[PDB]
RNA sequence: GACCAAUCUAUCACCCUAUAGAAGAACUAAUGUUAGUAUAAGUAACAUGAAAACAUUCUCCUCCGCAUAAGCCUGCGUCAGAUCACACUGACAAUUAACAGCCCAAUAUCUACAAUCAACCAACAAGUCAUUAUUACCCUCACUGUCAACCCAACACAGGCAUGCUCAUAAGGAAAGGUUAAAAAAAGUAAAAGGAACUCGGCAAAUCUUACCCCGCCUGUUUACCAAAAACAUCACCUCUAGCAUCACCAGUAUUAGAGGCACCGCCUGCCCAGUGACACAUGUUUAACGGCCGCGGUUAACCGUGCAAAGGUAGCAUAAUCACUUGUUCCUUAAAUAGGGACCUGUAUGAAUGGCUCCACGAGGGUUCAGCUGUCUCUUACUUUUAACCAGUGAAAUUGACCUGCCCGUGAAGAGGCGGGCAUAACACAGCAAGACGAGAAGACCCUAUGGAGCUUUAAUUUAUUAAUGCAAACAGUAACCUGCAUUAA
RNA sequence: GCUAAACCUAGCCCCAAACCCACUCCACCUUACUACCAGCAACCUUAGCCAAACCAUUUACAUAAAGUAUAGGCGAUAGAAAUUGUGGCGCAAUAGAUAUAGUACCGCAAGGGAAAGAUGAAAAAUUAUAACCAAGCAUAAUAUAGCAAGGACUAACCCCUAUACCUUCUGCAUAAUGAAUUAACUAGAAAUAACUUUGCAAGGAGAGCCAAAGCUAAGACCCCCGAAACCAGACGAGCUACCUAAGAACAGCUAAGAGCACACCCGUCUAUGUAGCAAAAUAGUGGGAAGAUUUAUAGGUAGAGGCGACAAACCUACCGAGCCUGGU
């Protein structure tokens, strides 16, 4: 976790869930069902369809993973073309 | 076992004891049958002069008169030796082969 | 026995295992040395 | 550390050195061999194992006498002083070597054999085929550096062009220069193996500590060998 | 969430208070640290021989005392004041070398017959003492230690300390501060009948002593500081390695050395390389290397039918220091015998240099016993001292939440002096007490937890850093021989 | 009122600023404080604790970029550049540097380590301030009975009541640890993010960072003591184990690594001692006492080591591997 670095004196943050995991504006956070490219002939059609389908994150993961993580990671991400694009915003809600 | 008991020769054993000793100068040496040699050279000659009709006397008198403290220097010696450099108008630059050398300290006191 | 007498002292062992000449003669010693003076004792070694 | 071994002497002499034990120790301190210190005091006596060697001025062969037999107590056989020419020196006390016998120092090999007595001293170029020699030498001028303990001999096999093959007395063949010098006879102290040393006693006074206490489990090594006889270490 | 003791800062205060900024910002406890003081406690420990004119005399003990190497440095002499009384505080000066130390010019160069009354007698462990010719040399008494009641043990310490001396005298010292002798313990003197019958043991004190078993060759050593041996080591035997010289192993040479198993001497060391190790031994050796020497049915068993391998325990010893059976059976030794010993393999897991058996001498080794022995007991008692109590002096520690601290019944984080009901109860002090206060010293050593450790052992998981040998490369000689890098092998 | 209690000034920490010291006289590497005479000395990848709940590869030595790339048993973690640009809101003898001083003391050795004092203008002031403030005692010993206190009572006791504190654990006086009081010291430092209030607003902040109402600024939150144990070098054979050189000791009696027995070496057993004479003592019975015997002096063998007649024993009172330093 390294709260405090040795070198400048600031957070770091675990790369794995940057690499396991994708960050969004909106607060939530997008991740990959596991075995989605193992034993995929035993697996009934319907399972692997919902294997290779994303999956969002709980309020306490949510919650873990930005502390795990720096404001950096926050910033907006006005890709040139990216799929994610429409989804960094979230629109319609009333508590 | 005492480290601040100066170490002298009132505490090594015999060989020390004798080795050491105080301030004892070498005047001589051993010659294998524990008959020491001594030098007439190497022992020492008081030369005390006669003390008949002395003027002086060790204490002064307080109605004597007070002077000035002047530090000679080789500055002030050289200007009053100075026959030859006026009468120009002798030195031993050398000195190895003299009897009581300058630089190297040869002579007592 | 009794074990409260070990102590035998000689100054001729005394002064070959812990002397001047013993203390300058390898760099431990020296090194020893040093750091006693930087301490700032009275005795350097006996 | 500081140890200087006493092994330090220019000219031959005749009267015993001060010999220092050593007790297996090493110029560091640590002991090297188990079993070793702790003896008699004893005074070395410097032996001349060069049999044959010319005096000053002197080349062709020379004569001696033997004059007393003593006992050698750094090794177990006993020497003898054996006077010559303008000199003195130590030698191997050969067996049946009485006091008074003139012994002879030859070296100029001839054509045909020559029966050689028991002290006298020719190159294997003269000595007949099997006969018992000892204090033989690896090279002309080396010296004695093979038989030489007690009761110890050498039985000739053979020669062969300029060589001859020696047979030691552990059955271990050798050949050597024919030109070099040897002895005849066996080495005098003989029955000296079965000596018994009776109790433990002269056994410290000879100087060798005890073995450890220590139960050691006898490995593979301690198994019967039965190995063939090596081959001729030869030395041309 | 609301307040707030103390301090510094910016604000009028100013017989002590307000607004904001800071926390080294606020103690009934962490077997917490420093300083003094209660608690056992004036209890444990303790010295100084007697008379006296303080001149002197008397009683007892002594293996202690003299000088010195090792060691200390003025550390019981005077002067004035401090005090079991003083070796305590300041000045005084010692202790003077002939005893010991402080020590040798060079070059070639050589000391074979040890000491032990050393001559008879000799022996093994083979041994501590010497000089020759030449050159140059002629001045000679310089320096240190010298005391004591003394050294190392935190103490003024029944402790530890070598050399030559009479070891009890010509040296060296005083076990009794004063009174009485309560209880308990210890060191001594004697004991009416027994002499080991209390006791697992003959374990203190006296006799002085007879015959056995196991083991160990005997001497010697071990765990300084609980186990001193039935363990350790070898005089004797046996296995393996080494053909050689310059630091030992070695100025040695196969009858010589190094690494190991067993235990002298006597009878012996019977069998097996399937498996591991060591030998390239042209395919085998080595078991005195690591280790092993079997089962099923039969006229209380030979020999038959056999299965497998290496043999299938040979000789020998026997209820063992030998898994319960075990207090064996068997005959004694006594009044009783799981104590001791004569024979049985049935020890199924004894059995051969991991050594099997007897035996000459011996054991502070471990277990029995015949004739004598003592208070160990039957049943203990008397005396002296140590020691104890009181009178004078000094003077600790373990320990304590506070105590105004009884007993019985039942409960109670499960054994109550403090709880529910009853008995009792004037105040303190000495002289004994060890039933309780789960009494007092040690974070139970026995059991368990520790992804906390360390010692030991390899065929547990990994790397060969190091040694030596192997195949390759550069490295030079031949023809149509040392270092370095890459991988393997045993340690 | 005996014993006690306070004084505060010497000096300490921080940077702010310069870069420091160093032979009158003799003496100092041989045994340091020694006037005097024929022989090699240098350059070395630091390890380790700890975290991944073990642990081997791994774990640190102006601003922004950026805690990004990148590396990593791709997990715990590590982590760059191009570009950029002359006083104390301190301490005031248990605090402050350990310090009046690196002083004794432990000590043969490396190594560890504290306090001295208190009125002032005259101590060449005689002569004492105002007693009062904790812990132990005197002025002043107790008088049925029992957590030491309450309701009370005209009164102290007498009347009724209630089972010490803290920690643990479902459960307590429990007989589970802690504790004699007093004075001093002594144990919660902050983080992506979140809550409240200030200022401006699709912008604010004194470049960089965040923007579908956001940012800035302040306020508020993350304990101490405690092992076994490793690394590298010093210090250690003056006692213990072994070795080396030159010395010393062993009466007498019976008669040969023979036997008894002086001195002498060690201590199989009893008793005393157990905060004692001693952090290993006192008497005999004990084995040896011309030999594997003991010892005076000096030198050598130091821990992954030495030594070892193996006791896996000893190496300076505690050695299944002695202590110190720095990682800790
Ligand atoms: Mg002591
Ligand atoms: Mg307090
Ligand atoms: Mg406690
Ligand atoms: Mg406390
Ligand atoms: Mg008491
Ligand atoms: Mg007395
Ligand atoms: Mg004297
Ligand atoms: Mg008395
Ligand atoms: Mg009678
Ligand atoms: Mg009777
Ligand atoms: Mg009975
Ligand atoms: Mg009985
Ligand atoms: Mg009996
Ligand atoms: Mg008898
Ligand atoms: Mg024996
Ligand atoms: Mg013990
Ligand atoms: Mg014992
Ligand atoms: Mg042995
Ligand atoms: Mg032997
Ligand atoms: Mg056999
Ligand atoms: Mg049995
Ligand atoms: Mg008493
Ligand atoms: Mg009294
Ligand atoms: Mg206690
Ligand atoms: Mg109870
Ligand atoms: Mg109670
Ligand atoms: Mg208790
Ligand atoms: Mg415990
Ligand atoms: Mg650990
Ligand atoms: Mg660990
Ligand atoms: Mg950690
Ligand atoms: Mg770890
Ligand atoms: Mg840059
Ligand atoms: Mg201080
Ligand atoms: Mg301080
Ligand atoms: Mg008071
Ligand atoms: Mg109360
Ligand atoms: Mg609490
Ligand atoms: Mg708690
Ligand atoms: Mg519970
Ligand atoms: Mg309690
Ligand atoms: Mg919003
Ligand atoms: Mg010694
Ligand atoms: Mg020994
Ligand atoms: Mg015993
Ligand atoms: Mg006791
Ligand atoms: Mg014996
Ligand atoms: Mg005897
Ligand atoms: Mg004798
Ligand atoms: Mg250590």
């Amino acid at each position: 976790l390294t709260y405090f670095s040795a070198r400048k004196g600031k957070r770091k943050t675990v790369k794995a869930v940057i690499d396991r995991f994708l960050r969004l504006h909106c607060g939530l956070w997008v991740r990959r069902k596991a075995g989605y490219k193992k034993k995929l002939w035993k697996k009934t059609p319907a399972r692997k369809k919902r294997l290779r389908e994303f999956v969002f994150c709980n309020k306490t993961q949510s919650k873990l993973l930005d502390k795990m993580t720096t404001s950096f990671w926050k910033r907006r991400n006005w890709y040139v073309d990216d799929p994610y694009q429409k989804y960094h915003d979230r629109t319609n809600l009333k508590v | 076992a005492d480290r601040m008991s100066k170490w002298t020769s009132k505490r090594g054993p015999r060989s020390f004891r004798g080795r050491k000793g105080r301030g004892a100068k070498g005047i001589g040496f051993l010659t294998s049958g524990w008959r020491f040699v001594q030098i007439k050279e190497m022992v020492p000659e008081f030369v005390v002069p006669d003390l008949t009709g002395f003027k002086l006397k060790p204490y002064v008198s307080y109605l004597a008169p007070e002077s000035e403290e002047t530090p000679l220097t080789a500055a002030q010696l050289f200007s009053e030796a100075v026959a030859p450099a006026i009468e120009k108008d002798g030195f031993e630059p050398t000195q190895e082969g003299k009897l009581f050398q300058l630089y190297p300290r040869n002579f007592l006191r | 026995k009794a074990r409260g007498n070990e102590y035998q002292p000689s100054n001729i062992k005394r002064k070959n295992k812990h002397g001047w000449v013993r203390r300058l003669s390898t760099p431990a010693g020296v090194q020893v040395i040093l750091r006693r003076m930087l301490k700032g004792r009275k005795s350097l070694s006996h | 550390a500081n140890f200087v071994s006493w092994k330090s002497r220019t000219k031959y002499t005749i009267t015993p050195v001060k010999m220092r034990k050593s007790g297996g120790r090493d110029h560091t301190g640590r002991i090297r061999v188990h079993g070793i210190g702790g003896g008699h005091k004893q005074r070395y006596r410097m032996i001349d194992f060069l049999r044959f060697r010319p005096e000053e001025t002197k080349s062709g062969p020379f004569e001696e006498k033997v004059i007393q037999v003593r006992y050698d107590p750094c090794r177990s056989a006993d020497i003898a002083l054996v006077a010559g020419g303008s000199r003195k020196r130590w030698i191997i006390a050969t067996e049946n070597m009485q006091a008074g016998d003139t012994i002879l120092n030859s070296n100029h090999i001839g054509r045909m054999a020559v029966a050689a007595r028991e002290g006298d001293a020719h190159p294997l170029g003269a000595l007949p085929v099997g006969t018992l020699i000892n204090n033989v030498e690896s090279e002309p001028g080396r010296g004695a550096q093979y038989i030489r303990a007690a009761g110890t001999c050498g039985v000739l096999l053979r020669k062969v062009n300029g060589t001859a093959i020696i047979q030691l007395p552990s059955k271990r063949q050798m050949q050597v220069l024919e030109t070099c010098v040897a002895t005849v006879g066996r080495v005098s102290n003989v029955d000296h193996n079965k000596r018994v040393i009776g109790k433990a006693g002269r056994n410290r006074w000879l100087g060798k500590r005890p073995n450890s206490g220590r139960w050691h489990r006898k490995g593979g090594w301690a198994g019967r060998k039965i190995r063939p006889l090596p081959p001729m270490k030869s030395y041309v």
